[PDB]
RNA sequence: UGUCCCAACGUUGGGCCCGGUGAACUGUACAUUCCAGUGCGGAGUCUGGAGACACCCAGGGGGAAGCGAAGACCCUAUGGA
RNA sequence: CGCUCUAAUUGGAUGGAAGUAGGGGUGAAAACUCCUAUGGACCGAUUAGUGACGAAAAUCCUGGCCAUAGUAGCAGCGAUA
RNA sequence: ACCCUCAGAAGGGAGGCGAAAUAGAGCAUGAAAUCAGUUGGCGAUCGAGCGACAGGGCAUACAAGGUCCCUCGACGAAUGACCGACGCGCGAGCGUCCAGUAAGACUCACGGGAAGCCGAUGUUCUGUCGUACGUUUUGAAAAACGAGCCAGGGAGUGUGUCU
C-alpha cells in the first residue's frame, strides 16, 4: 500500500487513509480532486448529496460517453458516484474523529491533500463464447487525507 | 560555521602556450551529443551509441539534420585530450601511496569513490602537503 | 477604427501586384500599412479572362472551404496575404499589421509608391478592383 | 535434453500466432523460449587439455 | 395480400439518463484536415495552397487501400499427400 | 570498449561495498569516472586465461503494464413479475 | 501492549519495539513500462518522424564543471572597401589612385562587469536541414513485411579429418 506523499506538520494536521477498497479508482480520482480545499464538513455534506442525488461530482479525465449535466460549473460532464462517495465519508468520518482526539476541531479544518492510488485489482475471470474466458477484475484502492488547521 | 573544502581548491596547472591555445580551442569547438539514432523516438532504445546499420538509414546516408556519424575527423587535440577542464591531468587515487610520483604543478589527483572517510582524511592531508589539488575533496565545517 | 500607420498607401490607378509586393515587404520590415482607395485599384489585361479567374475562385470550394473575398476591399487583402509566409508568427505578425481600406478614413492622402502608376492615356487594357467586385457580386458600397 | 523433454508443437499460421512450438498454450523446447533448450551449451565433449 | 406505388401510426424489448458490476478487439510514432500535385504508378504525415479556437454528447458507417486470416486463385520448389 | 569466472601481482569497504535514482567531468566512440540520496555487504585494477559474453526487431519467448473504458454484456427465448 | 475511531480480531489515528518498520508479514535491494498528487516550462488562432546543429525566453541549494560579458589595445590567413581625385561609358556602371590600406575568424593583455552568472540541465520560441527504425526490393515515408509499451530471456558451438 501507500504512504503519505506529502508532509504533514503534526501539531496542525490530522491524518486518514483507506486500504485497498475495492470501489471505482477512476470515481475516486474525480471525488478526491472535487473535495480538495474543502473544509471536512463541506466536504460531507457535499457527498452527501452527490450520494442523494443533488450534486453531481464534475467528470474531467473518465468521462467517455458521459452525459452532461446542468450543475456542473465550467465543464459538462459529471456523475453521482455513491460507493466512492460512501467509501470517502468513512474516511472523513475517520479523519474528523482523529482530529477531534486531538483536540481539533475537526469539521472546521481543511482538506490539505487527499489521492487516491490503485494499489491493485482483486482479479476475476469472466466465461466467454467460443470456449475462451477474459479478465474480470475489481480495482483496489488506497487514499490518503491530511486535514489541516485554518 | 560554513562549508569549506580541504586542500589546493583553487590551484591551477602551468601549461605552455600551446597547450592552453588547444585547451581553449577544445573548449570552445565542443562536439555533438553523439546519441543513437532515434534513441529519442523509442524509451527501449537508449541513449549509447551504436553505428547505424540500415541499408536505408538517413543518419547512415549522411543526411543533414539525422545527426553527426562518428568519425575520427571528431577527435579532441592530442596534446589535450583527457584533460580536467582545468588543465590538470587526473591521476586517480586509492591510497596514501598512490600519491607517490604525482607532480603537483601538472597532476591533479581523484580520489576513488569506494575509499572511506576515515582513509580520505588521511590522503587530503597528505595530498595538500605534496602541493596536489583534490579533485573531489571533502567539505567539513570551519 | 483608428490605425496608427507608419505608411499610408494610395492604391487609385495603381497596380494592384505591385503595390502588395511593396506593401508585403514593408510590413516585413515592422512597418504599419494601410491601403486607401482600393475600389480604384486596378490590374492590367482583359478583362474578360481576369474576370473569369475571380469567378472561378468564388466558386471553388467544398465543406472544409474556400473563402474567397469578393469586396475590392478582401481582394486586395488576400492579395497581400499571398506575399507573406501568413502562417508563421513572423509573417501573421506583418499581415496584421496591415489593412486595406475602400476610400480613405484618414485625413491625409496617402503616397504613391514607385513603379506602381499606371497612366490612363496610355492604357486601355486594365480593370477596377471595383468593377471585379462588382461584377461577382459584391454590394457596392462604395 | 534440457529442454527438450516435450511434445510442444507449433500451430502454424492461422491464430495470428509466431510459429513456435507451444504445449498447453505455453511456448517449448526451441532457444528463444523461457525453459527452450541451450542454443550452443557447454560440452562435456569438449577437449579442454 | 404493405413485396411494390409510399409510406404512417401504434405495441413490447433495447437504445438515451442514473446506481452497481465490468471485459475484449486493437495500438511503430505523430496525428484538426481538405483540394491538387508528387512519390514503387492507390498519401492524415512529402510539395503547394486552402481551411483549422479546445473539450464533450448522440448518429449513420465515407476514408485510415479499417479490424480479422503468413492468398484458397496463379506460378515457383529437382515440397507433401 | 564492455560482461562471467580462474590464476599471478596488487588495492578498496560498516569512517559504508554492489545495485538503483538524480546530477558533475572525460573519451570520436564502445564506455570510463566523480558527487548527492538510497542501500547495508561485499567490490575492484593490471597481466595471462576463460566463455550458456553484448539486442530494437524474428506474427520472437515469459512476466508486468497503459490506452481502449467506467465502454460492450448483466434486454431479446411464448416463462415480460 | 494501551487508548481513540468503526458494524468491526478489518482498516485508520495515536503509540510501542529495533541501527533501520520507506525491515510490519509473498516483509533485503526495489529498475522500467505505468498510476495518483505535485513542481518547472508550453498552453483553448493553430500543423504532424517527435529531432540534429545555431541562437533566444523562462526555470535552477550545495556537491562533483568555472567560466562568461563589454571599452580599448596587441596579433591578424584567405579575402578586402566607403569617401575623395582623375579618366571612360548611350546607360546600369567601370578603370586608375587612395590600398593589398581600413577592415578581417581565433588567441592574448590592461581596465571594467555578471554568480542563475558562464557551462550544464528541464521546457519552450526562432533559423537551417529533416516523410522513423529494421527487412524485402532495381526502386520503401510507402497503400510492401514486423512490433501496443517496458523489463528479463533470445542466434558461429563440439568432435574428427583436411588445408
Ligand atoms: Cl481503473
Ligand atoms: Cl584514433
Ligand atoms: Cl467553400
Ligand atoms: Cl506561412
Ligand atoms: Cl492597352
Ligand atoms: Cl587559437
Ligand atoms: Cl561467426
Ligand atoms: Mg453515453
Ligand atoms: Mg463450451
Ligand atoms: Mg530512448
Ligand atoms: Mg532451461
Ligand atoms: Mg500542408
Ligand atoms: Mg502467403
Ligand atoms: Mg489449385
Ligand atoms: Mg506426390
Ligand atoms: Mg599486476
Ligand atoms: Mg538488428
Ligand atoms: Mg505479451
Ligand atoms: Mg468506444
Ligand atoms: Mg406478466
Ligand atoms: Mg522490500
Ligand atoms: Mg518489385
Ligand atoms: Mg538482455
Ligand atoms: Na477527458
Ligand atoms: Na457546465
Ligand atoms: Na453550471
Ligand atoms: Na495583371
Ligand atoms: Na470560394
Ligand atoms: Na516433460
Ligand atoms: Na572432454
Ligand atoms: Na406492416
Ligand atoms: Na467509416
Ligand atoms: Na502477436
Ligand atoms: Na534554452
Ligand atoms: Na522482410
Ligand atoms: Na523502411
Ligand atoms: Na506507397
Ligand atoms: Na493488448
Ligand atoms: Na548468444
Amino acid at each position: 500500500g501507500i504512504s503519505y506523499s506529502v508532509e504533514a506538520d503534526p501539531d496542525t494536521t490530522a491524518k486518514a487513509m483507506l486500504r485497498e477498497r475495492q470501489m471505482s479508482f477512476k470515481h475516486s480520482k474525480a471525488i478526491a480532486r472535487e473535495i480538495k480545499g474543502k473544509t471536512a464538513g463541506e466536504a460531507v455534506d457535499y457527498l452527501e448529496a452527490v450520494i442523494e442525488g443533488d450534486q453531481p461530482v464534475p467528470f474531467k479525465q473518465h468521462n467517455s460517453g458521459v452525459g452532461h449535466k446542468s450543475k456542473v460549473d465550467g465543464w459538462d460532464a459529471g456523475r453521482y458516484p455513491e460507493k466512492a462517495s460512501k467509501a470517502f465519508l468513512d474516511l472523513l468520518e475517520n479523519a474528523v474523529g482523529n482530529a477531534d482526539h486531538q483536540g481539533f476541531d475537526g469539521e472546521a479544518m481543511t482538506i490539505k491533500h487527499v489521492a487516491a492510488h490503485k494499489v491493485g485489482e482483486q482479479q476475476g475471470r469472466k466465461p466467454r463464447a467460443m470456449g475462451r474466458a477474459s479478465a474480470w477484475n475489481s480495482p483496489q484502492v488506497d487514499v490518503e487525507l491530511i486535514l489541516e488547521e485554518p | 560555521t560554513e562549508l569549506q573544502a580541504r586542500g589546493l581548491t583553487e590551484k591551477t596547472p602551468d601549461l605552455s602556450d600551446e597547450d592552453a591555445r588547444l585547451l581553449t580551442q577544445r573548449h570552445r569547438v565542443g562536439k555533438p551529443q553523439f546519441n543513437r539514432q532515434d534513441h529519442h523516438k523509442k524509451k527501449r532504445v537508449s541513449t549509447s551509441w551504436r553505428k547505424p546499420r540500415g541499408q536505408l538509414s538517413k543518419q547512415r546516408r549522411g543526411i543533414k539534420g539525422k545527426g553527426d556519424t562518428v568519425e575520427a575527423g571528431f577527435r579532441s587535440p592530442t596534446a589535450v585530450r583527457g584533460k580536467h577542464p582545468s588543465g590538470f591531468e587526473e591521476v586517480r587515487v586509492h591510497n596514501v601511496d598512490d600519491l607517490e610520483g604525482v607532480d603537483g604543478d601538472t597532476e591533479a589527483v581523484r580520489i576513488a569513490s569506494k575509499v572511506g572517510a576515515r582513509k580520505r582524511e588521511r590522503i587530503e592531508e597528505e595530498a595538500e602537503d605534496a602541493g596536489i589539488r583534490v579533485l573531489n575533496p571533502t567539505y567539513v565545517e570551519v | 477604427a483608428e490605425f496608427d500607420a507608419d505608411v499610408i498607401v494610395d492604391a487609385r490607378d495603381c497596380i494592384m501586384g505591385r503595390v502588395a509586393s511593396q506593401v508585403a515587404e514593408q510590413a516585413l520590415d515592422g512597418e504599419t500599412v494601410a491601403v486607401v482607395n482600393a475600389e480604384r485599384a486596378v490590374i492590367t489585361g482583359r478583362e474578360e479572362q481576369i474576370v473569369e479567374k475571380y469567378e472561378k475562385r468564388v466558386d471553388i470550394g467544398n465543406d472544409n472551404g474556400y473563402f474567397y473575398p469578393k469586396r475590392p476591399d478582401g481582394i486586395f487583402k488576400r492579395t497581400i496575404r499571398g506575399m507573406l509566409p501568413h502562417k508563421k508568427q513572423r509573417g501573421r505578425e506583418a499581415f496584421e499589421s496591415v489593412r486595406v481600406y475602400l476610400g480613405n478614413p484618414y485625413d491625409e492622402d496617402g503616397e504613391v509608391l514607385d513603379g506602381t502608376s499606371l497612366d490612363r492615356l496610355s492604357n486601355i487594357k486594365f480593370v477596377t478592383l471595383g468593377e471585379i467586385s462588382e461584377t461577382l457580386g459584391a454590394n457596392k458600397t462604395w | 535434453y534440457a529442454g527438450l523433454r516435450t511434445p510442444a508443437e507449433s500451430f502454424g499460421s492461422g491464430r495470428g500466432q509466431a510459429h513456435v512450438p507451444k504445449l498447453d498454450g505455453r511456448a517449448r523446447r526451441v532457444p528463444q523460449a523461457v525453459k527452450g533448450r541451450s542454443a550452443h551449451p557447454p560440452k562435456t565433449e569438449k577437449d579442454r587439455s
